[PDB]
């Protein structure tokens, strides 16, 4: 089902991220409810710097946020931003792969080519052709 | 609560939760119901039996509740049949007075028409030479326009949104069928070009400074070819975009959303220009004026605001509804704003003085679609009861009722001539109604004894493949466009 | 479950026929969050009154002091009609004929030079 | 909500000895807030045009009432977590409640679906709804045929394209057969054209004519709109003639192309035993004809090979039981072809194909019901046909299972 | 300015969260991917927040390791001012 | 149930096993 795969391709990528962050100097074999708790706090954290750094830049009449809008956004969440250059240069740092794409073939349809009929003058040429 | 009407069932379950005082002190809908007066239009033949049972001191307390909490609006008529009373009731403060529906309404079109308002009544904007160039190619489309009627039924071109796994919440098409906007639940507006002409942004300010002016082609030399797509995504709402409205000059997209802002997107730079923050609550609809300067936005805060794209604050606040203003539609002369709502009333508002000049009651569910006749004399409204009620504007009697649809009628439009009203609902059907045989007949009593003309007024039903018809549009050559988001 | 089968009857009494399965799970999560903040404040109010048993007046106090802050409402009708008639009395302004793109003052719009950092 | 659930919550928190009027006071306050939110979450459902009441509607209904949509945890400082929701968790009641932390990492992530695009089509052409796939569905008078001129122009063009003069023409005509919704009420004339064709096309063994007709049968079957089991009777004979009947042309060469058609025929035969199934009529009838084709003595080795192909593609349980006892007749037939010098006939080719198919089918049957121990010379108790090569095929199957 | 000198070193250094997933939850809130190094700082600031909680819940598990529980997250988030909830259903 | 329409369809009642031509001669 590609309908719930719109959400589950990115939430089950955040589950691999928390599973990769709880292994770095830490756990193996965590409880199941403790992983869906922590990946819910992770999605709610990315969605909160999304809403608040957009609010801080648009308060200053801008549309896309700079660095000075996020270092005030993270201050208003209590982050202590200066410890982040040391966290980025870990030797335990890992990369979680992005999710796969549903349309792997992209163009696999031979199609059915049938043309008959024209257009009456109240239908312009850019509308689809009348069928067979 | 058991001996109530069946169409009050969603109203009583909000009351079953209300048992405490402090539960009701923060509801703000039952707080305004307790202070207002139910209007309760009754006849004088039945009011004499009521007042002969209440003026006596044997009862003497239910009469005290009636004259404290209920208005009673009396009118002189032959008594209506049960299926005529059923057609014009269903709203809280229902069946409003005839003294509200007797004000003079300038329901005519601008340019003699005695029902037309003067051009300097509402200060409408000038007609520029590029806007006068639009009407020159508009009447070339009117040359190929077919007369639809009950015989030459129009062709419907459904523009389905195929994937749409972010939920499509708003569609608009330009007046010439050239752009289609989509408001989605992932807080995006997406403009699609439907003509074979890609969406281009204008060049940056460094590129415009080197080119000249008054070259009599500068409307093509400024368009950037480096940016040319069949789809432009617009970001900036922090919530699902519920309204979408193009401007008649094909710039200036409008969008409203759950976050309480109305946004004015340019279609020459494809950025956001203004964010209109007057509601703190979800703005359920917005629409530009048909002349393109003013726009009206209705929200969850039970008002509809009139804006002007020049002020950060509104000009008119239309604040008489008792529930959410679901729809907001301008009149074709843009002197009047129709606001359907969730308290089952449709109200016309004069742009001068902000006064409610008409109150149209008779829907059983929240009104989810309004449209005006191109004459300006009629108004079609649809709601969740599947009923399309056709109202007069100079009289205010809703002379017709179309009851073919099953679920919520979410889109209505008349033809370009006015020959056919097209209705689209959540039944996945596009029904066509004869909008000439519906108004053929068109007071002192407030009703016309409307018939069951629904079967005669049907021309077709056109079931759609699992796709709710969100928008209905009429091409200027009288071709129906519809957009759905296939589920 | 016990408390989850009553949640499907609160929705069906409100006419909600169709709902997601995660709807019941998080209305129970809100109902649990709401009762463990009434009763948490109820024993704070009981220790203020110095009684070892949290009785019904403590829960009457903790409900109406949590409903005074949490569950708000839209503004009332006598407040909306007063700010309407204060606003609708002002006449509509005239329009300058060739002012350009009609916008608010530039401190009320979102049109600024909108800078970004140099990549180096 | 019941009050006997509210006393359980209170005594599991440290608040003991609560009165009934104290406990009834809790369950009318919280039952109002559930009713206040579910009435307010129905506003987001009605403006989302989905009539569903998803899990996110309560997240916006809570945020509207100035209550954090945070669930399962409440932050008294609000600064770390504001009115943004955490979309709860995936929930089931039947969960394991403990997972390994490297199980979640090693699983493949789901595919991000396609982005939203805008396609246009036609609901109505001047009043009439087209049947495109974007749409849901005394002298007696001189009678008219029940097909229209165009309904039959489609027919004549589709049948003259399906006899495979050009390959792109065939492939479209096959897709047109595979998805035309209005191809009912023309289906008697297609079934008669197929049936009649194979019978006058095996008079001279014209392999393409047959491979094209079998592809036409396969294109007729996967069409979901048309009702086929009224034309089910002709289906068993037409496919069977290509797979098991003799070849009037050249058996030795064109047999590989014949074999591609043979695979198509076995797939249609499995469809006959998969669809259209009622008690003891179709599958058992073709199974009985295949078995008496097999028990047949001195059968055309083309027929014998075709019968073997038919009995082989019938599924999991069929092959194991059917082959088991035969483990000697097949070997004796192979030995006779080997001994007799005659090489210019087709007997030797038929024998090699039959032996390879029987051996390959045996390897899953052996791999399926038994461990892979003693794969060297234990198969010599079954006349030593495939032996170590059969063991290697079983090992390849095990490697494929490990990859899965 | 250290934090400007830090962000200019992020054309490399793929972080623990991908930018296709960090950028998805930023696009959900209106934040659009202008600079990919800007995403990697937000992905680093969200890692450091989760890592500081899992490093402080380990100290509340050594006094009573080898399993993270809800009774370890409860005192770990209590100094943060966050009252975590047990499902209790 | 023996009066069900399928029982009477001639695929479930006929000799199409003869229609199969082996060695067309």
């Amino acid at each position: 089902n590609p309908a719930d795969n719109y959400h589950l391709a990115r939430r089950r990528t955040l589950q691999v991220v928390v599973s990769s962050l709880l292994t770095e100097a830490g756990f193996e074999s965590a409880e199941k409810a403790s992983v869906e708790t922590l990946t819910e706090m992770l999605q709610s954290y990315i969605s909160e710097i999304g809403r608040s750094a957009k609010s801080y830049c648009e308060h200053t009449a801008r549309t896309q946020p700079t660095l000075s809008d996020i270092v005030v956004t993270l201050v208003e969440m209590g982050f202590n931003v200066d410890t982040l250059p040391a966290y980025a240069k870990r030797s335990q740092r890992m990369v979680i792969t992005a999710p796969p794409v549903t349309n792997q073939p992209v163009t696999p349809k031979a199609l059915t080519a049938g043309q008959n009929r024209p257009h009456p003058p109240h239908i312009p040429s850019h509308f689809p052709e009348f069928p067979d | 609560h058991g001996d109530q009407e069946c169409y009050y069932q969603d109203d009583l379950r909000v009351l079953s939760s209300l048992t405490k005082k402090e539960h009701m002190k923060g509801n703000e809908t039952m707080l305004d119901f307790r202070t207002s007066k139910f209007v309760l239009r009754i006849s004088r033949d039945s009011y004499q039996l009521l007042k002969r049972h209440l003026q006596e001191k044997q009862n003497n307390q239910i009469w005290n509740i009636v004259q404290e909490h209920l208005y009673i609006d009396i009118f002189d008529g032959m008594p209506r049949s049960k299926q005529q009373i059923d057609a014009m009731v269903g709203s809280l403060a229902g069946e409003a007075k005839r003294e509200a529906n007797k004000s003079k309404v300038f329901f005519g079109l601008l340019k003699q028409d005695p029902n037309a308002p003067p051009q300097n009544r509402i200060p409408l904007p000038e007609l520029k030479d590029s806007d006068k160039l639009d009407k020159i190619m508009n009447m070339k489309e009117t040359t190929k326009r077919v007369r639809l009627g009950p015989d030459c039924l129009p062709s419907i071109c459904f523009y389905t949104f195929l994937n749409a796994y972010q939920g499509l919440t708003a569609v608009d098409v330009t007046d010439d069928s050239s752009l289609i906007a989509g408001g989605f639940a992932d807080s995006t507006v997406r403009v699609w070009s439907v003509t074979p002409k890609k969406l281009r942004s204008v060049k940056q300010a460094s590129d415009l400074s080197l080119i000249d002016k008054e070259s009599d082609d500068v409307l093509e030399r400024i368009m950037d070819e480096k940016t040319a797509s069949e789809l432009k995504i617009l970001y900036g709402h922090s919530g699902p975009v519920y309204g979408a409205s193009f401007s008649p000059d094909r710039n200036y997209l409008l969008s409203s959303s759950e976050d309480g802002t109305v946004r004015l997107w340019s279609l020459q730079t494809f950025t956001c220009l203004v964010g209109y923050k007057g509601h703190n609550y979800p703005v359920w609809d917005t629409q530009f004026s048909p002349y393109g300067y003013y726009f009206v936005s209705g929200g969850h805060d039970r008002v509809a605001r009139l804006w002007a794209t020049d002020h950060y604050q509104p000009l008119r606040i239309f604040a008489g509804h008792l529930a959410d203003v679901n729809c907001t539609r301008f009149h074709p002369n843009s002197n009047y704003v129709a606001t359907g709502s969730a308290d089952r009333t449709v109200r016309l508002w004069d742009v001068l003085n902000g006064n409610c000049v008409r109150i149209f009651t008779g829907h059983k569910g929240p009104i989810h679609s309004l449209t005006f006749s191109p004459n300006g004399r009629f108004l079609a409204t649809g709601a969740t009861d599947g009923r399309v009620l056709l109202w007069d504007i100079g009289h205010g009697l809703m002379v017709g009722e179309l009851k073919g649809h099953t679920d919520t009628v979410c889109s209505l439009r008349f033809s370009r001539d006015g020959e056919i009203l097209a209705s689209g609902s959540m039944d996945n059907t596009v029904r066509l109604w004869d909008a000439i045989k519906a108004f053929e007949d068109l007071t002192a009593t407030g009703h016309i004894n409307l018939p069951e003309n629904s079967q005669e007024l049907l021309l077709g039903t056109y079931m759609t493949k699992s796709t709710p018809v969100v928008h209905l549009h009429f091409t200027r050559r009288n071709l129906v466009l519809a957009a759905g988001a296939y589920s | 479950p016990k408390d989850a089968q009553m949640m499907a009857q609160i929705l069906k009494d409100m006419g909600i026929t169709e709902y997601e399965p995660r709807v019941i799970n998080q209305m129970l999560e809100f109902a649990f969050r709401y009762v463990t903040t009434i009763l948490d404040d109820a024993k704070i109010y009981s220790s203020h009154a110095k009684k070892a048993t949290v009785d019904a007046d403590d829960v009457r106090l903790a409900i109406q002091c949590r409903a005074d802050q949490s569950f708000t409402s839209p503004p009332p009708r006598d407040f909306l009609l007063d700010i309407a008639r204060q606003r609708n009395q002002t006449p509509l302004p005239l329009i300058k004929p060739y002012s350009g793109p009609r916008l608010p003052p530039d401190r009320y719009c979102l049109t600024a030079p909108n800078y970004r950092l140099k990549s180096l | 909500l019941p009050s006997e659930s509210m006393k359980v919550v209170a005594e599991s928190m440290g608040i003991a000895q609560i009165q009934e009027e104290t406990c009834q006071l809790l369950t009318d306050e919280v039952s109002y807030r559930i009713k206040e939110i579910a009435q307010d979450a129905l506003k987001f459902m009605h403006m989302g045009k989905r009539q569903k009441l998803t899990t996110s509607d309560i997240d916006y209904a809570l945020k509207l009432k100035n209550v954090e949509p945070l669930y399962g945890f409440h932050a008294q400082e609000f600064i770390p977590f504001r009115f943004a929701s955490g979309g709860g968790r995936e929930l089931y009641f039947y969960e394991e409640k403990e997972v390994d932390l490297s199980d979640i990492i090693n699983t493949p992530l789901p595919r991000v679906p396609l982005d939203v695009c805008l396609k246009a089509h036609w609901l109505s052409i001047e009043g009439c709804q087209p049947a495109i796939p974007e749409n849901p569905p005394r002298l007696k008078p001189r009678s008219i045929h029940e097909l229209s001129v165009e309904q039959q122009l489609y027919y004549k063009e589709i049948t003259e394209a399906c006899v495979g003069s050009c390959e792109a023409k065939r492939a479209e005509a096959l897709q047109s057969i595979a998805t035309d919704p209005g191809l009912y009420q023309m289906l008697p004339r297609f079934s008669t054209f197929i049936s009649e064709g194979v019978r006058v096309n095996v008079v001279q063994n014209n392999l393409a004519l047959l491979i094209y007709l079998m592809r036409m049968v396969k294109a007729l079957m996967d069409n979901p709109t048309l009702y086929l089991e009224k034309y089910v009777h002709e289906l068993i004979p037409a496919v069977m003639t290509c797979i098991v009947s003799r070849q009037l042309c050249l058996r030795p060469d064109v047999d590989n192309h014949w074999a591609l058609r043979d695979f198509a025929a076995r797939l249609v035969a499995q469809i006959c035993k998969h669809f259209s199934t009622t008690t003891n009529n179709i599958q058992s009838r073709i199974t009985k004809t295949f078995t008496k084709s097999w028990v047949d003595e001195k059968t055309p080795w083309t027929t014998r090979y075709g019968s073997i192909a038919g009995l082989a593609e019938l599924g999991h349980d069929v092959i194991k039981t059917l082959i088991l006892p035969r483990l000697q007749q097949e070997g004796e037939r192979i030995r006779s072809v080997l001994d007799g010098p005659v090489l210019s006939n087709i007997d030797r080719i038929g024998a090699d194909h039959v032996q390879s198919l029987l051996l390959k089918h045996c390897a899953p049957v052996l791999a399926k019901l038994r461990p892979p121990p003693d794969n060297q010379d234990a198969y010599r108790a079954e006349f030593g046909s495939l032996g170590p090569l059969l063991c290697s095929q079983v090992v390849k199957a095990r490697a494929q299972a490990a990859l899965q | 300015t250290p934090l400007v000198d830090f962000l200019m070193q992020l054309e490399d250094y793929t972080p623990t969260i991908p930018d296709a997933v960090t950028g998805y939850y930023l696009n959900r809130a209106g934040f659009e991917a202008s600079d990919p190094r800007i995403i990697r700082l937000i992905s680093l600031a969200a890692q450091k927040f989760i890592s500081d909680i899992a490093n402080d819940a380990l100290q509340h598990c050594k006094m009573k390791k080898y399993t993270l529980t809800m009774e370890d997250l409860t005192p770990a988030l209590s100094e943060y001012g966050i009252n975590v909830k047990k499902p209790h259903y | 149930d023996l009066l069900a329409d399928e029982n009477f369809l001639m695929v479930t009642q006929l000799h199409w096993e003869d229609d199969i031509i082996w060695d067309g001669e």
